[PDB]
């Protein structure tokens, strides 16, 4: 679907979609939010996949 | 030894502050395979000493800004962890409240950080002219954006109504004189209309020759002034086709302005006190507000 | 008053604020004592029902 969206035109001009530096703040996470992230399913799945 | 690889990549990033591609690293160190270089880059990114850029030429790896220091008291970590979004905001600026909210730090710590950064000439605090609530912080090297601060009309966070009034009056006088000369020329109606027309560049140069104020007025400033005059119902603008000339502002299009008389004189409704009454809704035959004992019509008939 | 109140106090033994870290207020043990009356000036006194 992404390829079809890009293919709306036969010839696609070189997009000036340079990745602006969107480096986000490594915000100090609140202990409650950190516990929520640790207890999240994605974190457990990533920890399982680490092995 | 991957530590030597990381040190060499750090040295190469020091040699090129704008960032290095994978081709440069391969040319500097050809005896190391691509997988080891990729692992080294991944470790450098994990430990936070490198940043990735996606340019039209590919991937660039740049050393994180640590040498540029304004707040060394305490930890460089919080210094860069404030300067990061300071730079991300850049020209548009960012209020102290938003800096505190994005930094997730108390007000005292961020106040100390901002003061120490201002001490070593890294950030400048300018007053938001759009909403005079707090002072936004920008990079010292970056030029302040005209929308968030400054402007040819705003002077010290104060709108100059007298300045725009003088501009409007002078532009209207110039356009009226030009239209009068075009009418008195009476050479040909097309020639009269073309001579009554005044380009934005012409009136801008005329205003610059006048020199009412010290601030430099760009062409688009005079264009906005003439647009406000159009909104006043006193002048008319037409977009003609002209490829290139003394203006060269819009591609193939030129805006010509001319002073035009109003369509109709003031209507008959406004000549009666009832049409300009602010309490017209409360009008009634028998009551406190009656046409028989009206003060507006009394003063109008007495005058 | 002998068991449940201690469990409730233990469930909320530590309370701290997000701003200015390393600051905390820690409860150790809570007592209810004997019934007294606050009539006397800053002094308690046994009182019958
Ligand atoms: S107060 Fe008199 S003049 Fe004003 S709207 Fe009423 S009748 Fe008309």
């Amino acid at each position: 679907e992404a390829a079809n969206e890009a293919g709306d035109s036969s010839q696609d001009e070189a997009e000036d979609d340079v990745k602006q530096i969107t480096v986000r703040f490594s915000r100090p996470e609140s202990e409650q939010a950190r516990q929520r992230r640790v207890q999240s399913y994605e974190f457990l799945q990533k920890k399982h996949a680490e092995e | 030894d991957p530590v030597e690889i990381e040190n060499r990549i750090i040295e190469l990033c020091h040699q090129f502050p704008h960032g290095i591609t994978d081709q440069v690293i391969q040319n500097e160190m050809p005896h190391i395979e691509a997988q080891q270089r990729a692992v080294a880059i991944n470790r450098l990114l994990s430990m936070g000493q490198l940043d990735l850029l996606r340019s039209n030429t590919g991937l660039l790896y740049r050393i994180k800004d640590s040498q540029n220091a304004g707040k060394m008291k305490g930890s460089d970590n919080q210094e860069k962890l404030v300067y990061q979004i300071i730079e991300d905001a850049g020209n548009k600026g960012i209020w102290s409240r938003d800096i505190r909210y994005k930094s997730n730090l108390p007000l005292t710590e961020i106040n100390k950080i901002l003061k120490n950064l201002e001490s070593k000439k890294l950030i400048k605090a300018v007053k938001s002219v759009a909403a005079s609530k707090k002072k936004v912080y920008m990079l010292y090297n970056l030029q302040p954006d005209r929308s968030v601060t400054g402007g040819a009309w705003y002077s010290d966070q104060d709108f100059e109504s007298e300045f725009v009034e003088v501009l409007n009056q002078q532009c209207f006088k110039f356009l009226q004189s030009k239209a009068e000369t075009a009418r008195e020329s009476k050479q040909n109606p097309m020639i009269q209309r073309n001579s009554s027309f005044a380009s934005s560049h012409e009136v801008w140069k005329y205003i610059c020759e006048l020199g009412i104020s010290k601030v430099e007025l760009s062409m688009e400033d005079i264009e906005t002034i003439l647009n406000t005059l159009i909104y006043d119902g006193k002048v008319e603008m037409t977009i003609i086709a002209a490829k290139e000339g003394t203006v060269g502002s819009v591609d193939g299009h030129m805006k010509l302005y001319r002073a035009v008389n109003p369509i109709i004189p003031p209507t008959g409704l406004v000549r009666a006190p009832c049409g300009l009454c602010p309490v017209f809704d409360d009008c009634h035959e028998g009551g406190e507000i009656s046409p028989s004992n009206c003060i507006y019509m009394t003063e109008w008939l007495e005058f | 008053i002998n068991v449940e109140i201690k469990k409730i106090m233990k469930a909320n033994e530590k309370v701290t604020s997000d701003a200015d870290p390393m600051w905390y207020l820690k409860y150790l043990n809570i007592y209810v004592g004997l019934p007294d009356v606050e009539e006397s000036f800053n002094v308690t006194r046994p009182v019958s029902p």
